[PDB]
């Protein structure tokens, strides 16, 4: 009885996350790829502008 | 020896009758048949 109660409780703790987890991890992978790109495309070697 | 055996028998069937009275009473739910099976999904959730 008590083991079924605590098991049932962790079922409603765990159940809603599994559906959203796949979309969450795919969009996190895409946005982390975007973060890698924007970190890989910030060239910083300059001072007060001379010429161009 | 006779009186100690009598007292021990009295205690035994006292706790006995208490046990089948609670067995009649405190069990209004029984859904154990899926129990182990659900435990499988449980670790799958943990694995996830």
């Amino acid at each position: 009885r008590e083991l079924a109660d605590v098991l049932d409780a962790q079922i409603e703790m765990l159940s809603p996350f599994e559906a959203v987890a796949t979309r969450f991890k795919e969009q996190y992978r895409t946005f982390a790829t975007a973060l890698d790109t924007t970190r890989h495309e910030l060239p910083v070697r300059s001072i007060h502008l001379e010429g161009d | 020896n006779a009186q100690l055996s009598v007292k021990q028998v009295r205690n035994l069937r006292s706790e006995c009758i208490g046990l089948e009275n609670q067995i009649k009473k405190m069990e209004p739910y029984d859904d154990h048949s899926n129990m182990e099976e659900k435990i499988q999904k449980v670790r799958s959730l943990w694995a996830s």
